RNA sequence: CUCGGAGCAGAACCCAACCUCCGAGCAGUACAUGCUAAGACUUCACCAGUCAAAGCGAACUACUAUACUCAAUUGAUCCAAU
RNA sequence: CCGAGCCUGGUGAUAGCUGGUUGUCCAAGAUAGAAUCUUAGUUCAACUUUAAAUUUGCCCACAGAACCCUCUAAAUCCCCUU
């Protein structure tokens, strides 16, 4: 109100702004300091004599010549294999729910990977061996909302929050490439590469997405309602018949497991430039990718 | 240490360092002790059992880890689990 | 960045509550972030000093200080510390009072 | 749509339908809406929550006859004035784990009641001395000179 | 420095394969102790298998 | 040339000399000298070293037993053997 | 100037060693020790400097801190008040 005014009325009699009268914030440059004069002039601040004043002191970590600190502790596997291991970054019920209310996520539509970088809900990073995010049940009280998320990894009480108020949690594998696809597509359909169809999960994570339990992208879905049941028992909660809900034909919508995006199949060359999509019609692509 | 290497320009890590201690993203570092796999014969179950577990680094020590190591190594990591993800964080420190 | 929908009831289950409307007649003003939260803001330097901001504030921000000094002085039961700049439209104070403030210029409606 | 050779239709062809793993089977041992259930913060700074469960014991006929009685002899310390079974839990932070663990321990007390445990379990060290102090005090009873 | 004990070392006959190393004199017989074995929870019989080192 | 006790250094701690004296580089008994864990000392740094309630599990109704006697009675990292 | 020639180059060789290190003004500021092919050096600690946070710091009253033993020492440690 006041201020606004007082520094621009203030500003009308003063002389012309110009490249002369301008000055930087003070505080903002240190003075510089040179070997100069008889404060800092002389020895320069170096001492005397020695390897102090001669620039020859031994490397960092050198302590006169008795073992090292660095070497005369043991070995030990703290970080034996860490490039080879997979993360997953969290995201809270909390955040999701705070990227609905804020309409940054549509629950309307079923919720990806893509969907909530494209949102700015997470930031995967594939080159540091992000292999996707994991929902962890972090503000699982006051969640409120029917989604149709998929994520990488989830824990038993996340899955409890979101199947309690009507919705499908699923959890799918994308690989190093494929992840980096799902998360930028934009980048990927510049480079004139038809799409690739994702790859299985290693051997030693089949059982975790060929389980039930888990809500596998994999796993017999015959099973999922006796899955469902228990966590309705155990925490307490009737479990809703979705069928009834309308939204009930959004919610089942699920990707091939071969597939990266919704309705766009493997082997396609997305054309911006033009707004069209071109298809193999050569029977051995065709079988390539589809298998 | 190397500063500025000679094809890249930038600071190498001491790879002494990493084979021996962890970092948890406060900026603790955690060690083994000196001697847990030595002449066991000859120590009691008291040393021993003190031998055998994982300690801290000091404000001068830590300093120094950090310099010996780049920034890839400060990073938060959230390996699957990971049985050091509740020390990572420090809980009703003053000061 | 899109606007949030409009909702039934407030505040929502994450806790955000729109501005008021109209805009409370006072002699400042906090505007909300791109993001559409309060601009109050947790800082530390050395290690143990801990500040908060509170930032984007227009008009006059002396009166805005006052109000604060008014509202924090029981909980300390003394006298904040403060730092105004009526350059940047942004004001200082020492301690964490994060959740305190953010409720208290929520009740004006900013 | 797209279909290919790992399709869930492929892999298990004896599970087709979208309407295959949504369907809420109808063939329910402790209903909820028989339950009165509270939460409440507690030692509020203490960072646990609290839920509380209560259900008159007597009027529920969800339980076993035996049963009932069976339990308002072992667990009659948990038992207020009325006639209400109190089961209280604040051993996390999420009201979820806090109301499974008391619905639990209802199965729990079930079990027991049902099991007719007789077996000479192990005796408690505290009860150990009150073991001395009770066959001690029967010593000491006396008969009437003329009964 | 006269190598009078020596170090052996004591494997349970449980099959557990919990092993411990005791010293013994050397002009004597192979042991057969009496031990705890922590997998099992209780006491078992050891006996001597091979020589570590001389004392 | 490392380690320990005494004097110098009389009374908390600390204190040197190609100063004055005596010693150590083991042995013996156990085979729960098993596991775990609050709180502390510390050879003036670090490394190393030291004492420990409660608890699990044992033992036990006698053994000043529940961290053996003993002053020092000793050797980091890499590596090798397994 | 042959205990092994000269020239160029690698080469701005390396030097814990000596020497040198360029305007003004103000301010704070003298340091137990350990390890080290280490004592002409270095690293840790200690002292010293700057910024920040917080609450105690210095001086010190009684009471209290060992027998064995030759100087039955000057003193110290701990410590509210002030
Ligand atoms: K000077
Ligand atoms: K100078
Ligand atoms: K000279
Ligand atoms: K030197
Ligand atoms: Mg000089
Ligand atoms: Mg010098
Ligand atoms: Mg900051
Ligand atoms: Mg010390
Ligand atoms: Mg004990
Ligand atoms: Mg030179
Ligand atoms: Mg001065
Ligand atoms: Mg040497
Ligand atoms: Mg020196
Ligand atoms: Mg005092």
């Amino acid at each position: 109100q006041g201020g606004g005014a007082r520094a621009l009325d203030l500003l009308r009699g003063l002389p012309r702004v110009s490249l002369a009268n301008l000055k930087p914030n003070p505080g903002s440059k240190k003075p510089e300091r040179r070997p100069r004069g008889r404060r800092r002039g002389r020895k320069c601040g170096r001492g005397h004599k020695g390897e102090r004043q001669r620039g020859t002191r031994p490397r960092l970590g050198f302590e006169g010549g008795q073992t090292p600190f660095y070497i005369r502790i043991p070995k030990y596997g703290f970080n034996e294999g860490h490039s080879f291991r997979r993360q997953y970054k969290p995201l809270s019920l909390n955040r999701l729910q705070y990227l609905i209310d804020l309409g940054r996520v549509d629950p309307s539509q079923p919720i990806d990977l893509t969907q909530l970088v494209n949102g700015r809900g997470v930031t995967i990073q594939p080159l540091k061996r992000d292999y996707g995010v994991q929902l962890v049940e972090e503000g699982a009280d006051t969640f409120t909302a029917k989604v149709n998320i998929e994520v990488q990894l989830a824990s038993e009480l996340a899955i409890a929050a979101i199947e309690k108020n009507g919705g499908v949690v699923t959890t799918a594998f994308y690989d190093p490439r494929s992840l980096d696809i799902v998360c930028k597509p934009v980048p990927f359909f510049l480079r004139g590469q038809p799409i690739p169809k994702r790859m299985l999960p290693p051997e030693e994570l089949v059982p975790y997405y060929t389980d039930a339990k888990n809500r596998g992208y994999l796993a017999d879905p015959a099973k999922f309602p006796e899955a469902r049941l228990e966590l309705a028992r155990k925490y307490g909660y009737i479990l809703p018949d979705i069928t009834k809900d309308e939204l009930f034909k959004m919610l089942c919508t699920r990707k091939d497991p071969r597939q990266i995006f919704f309705g766009l199949a493997p082997g396609w060359v997305v054309n911006m430039a033009d707004k069209k999509i071109l298809k193999p019609t050569d029977e051995n692509l065709l079988k390539y990718y589809t298998s | 240490l190397t500063y500025f290497s000679a094809r890249k320009g930038k600071r190498k890590t001491v790879k002494a360092v990493i084979d021996r201690f962890l970092r948890l993203h406060c900026g603790l570092w955690v060690r083994r002790k000196a001697g847990y796999k030595k002449k066991l014969w000859k120590k009691t179950p008291a040393r021993k059992k003190r031998l055998r577990e994982f300690v801290f680094c000091n404000k001068t020590q830590s300093k120094l880890l950090d310099k010996m190591t780049t920034s890839f190594w400060k990073r938060r990591n959230w390996y699957v689990d990971d049985p050091y993800q509740k020390y990572h964080d420090r809980t009703n420190l003053k000061v | 960045i899109p606007d949030p929908p409009k909702h039934e009831h407030y505040p929502t289950p994450s806790g955000w509550q729109p501005p008021r409307d109209p805009p409370p007649n006072l002699p400042y003003f906090v505007r909300r972030s791109r993001m559409h939260n309060i601009p109050v803001y947790k800082d530390i330097t050395h290690g143990n000093r801990q500040m908060t901001v509170i930032r984007k504030v227009e008009g006059d921000i002396w009166a805005l200080q006052k109000d604060v000094e008014d509202f924090l002085s029981p909980l300390l039961g003394k006298t904040p510390v403060t730092q105004v700049n009526e350059v940047t439209g942004t004001l200082r104070i020492k301690g964490y009072f994060d959740q305190e403030l953010k409720a208290w210029l929520l009740e004006k409606g900013f | 749509e797209f279909k290919s050779i790992y399709s869930l239709d492929k892999l298990y062809p004896e599970s087709q339908g979208s309407d295959t793993a949504w369907r809420v089977p109808n063939g329910s041992d402790i209903p909820l809406d028989r339950l009165t259930i509270s939460y409440c913060r507690s030692s509020g700074n203490k960072v646990n929550s609290k839920a509380e469960v209560r259900f008159h014991l007597a009027t529920a006929e969800w339980i076993a006859e035996p049963v009932r009685q069976k339990i308002a002899i072992t667990h009659k310390n948990k038992i207020n004035r009325l006639g209400e079974l109190i089961l209280t839990s604040e051993s996390s932070r999420y009201q979820f784990r806090n109301l499974a663990d008391c619905l639990q321990k209802i199965r729990d007390m079930i079990t027991e009641a049902s099991q007719t445990p007789k077996e000479p379990t192990k005796e408690d060290v505290k009860l150990h001395r009150i073991r001395i102090e009770n066959m001690n005090r029967e010593r000491l009873r006396q008969k009437r000179i003329h009964s | 420095s006269k190598s009078k004990n020596i170090l052996v070392r004591m494997v349970s006959e449980a099959g557990t394969g919990f092993c411990f190393n005791t010293k013994r004199n050397r002009l004597r017989e192979k042991l057969t102790l009496l031990h705890y074995d922590p997998v099992v929870k209780q006491r078992v019989l050891f006996v001597e298998k091979k020589k570590i080192r001389s004392l």
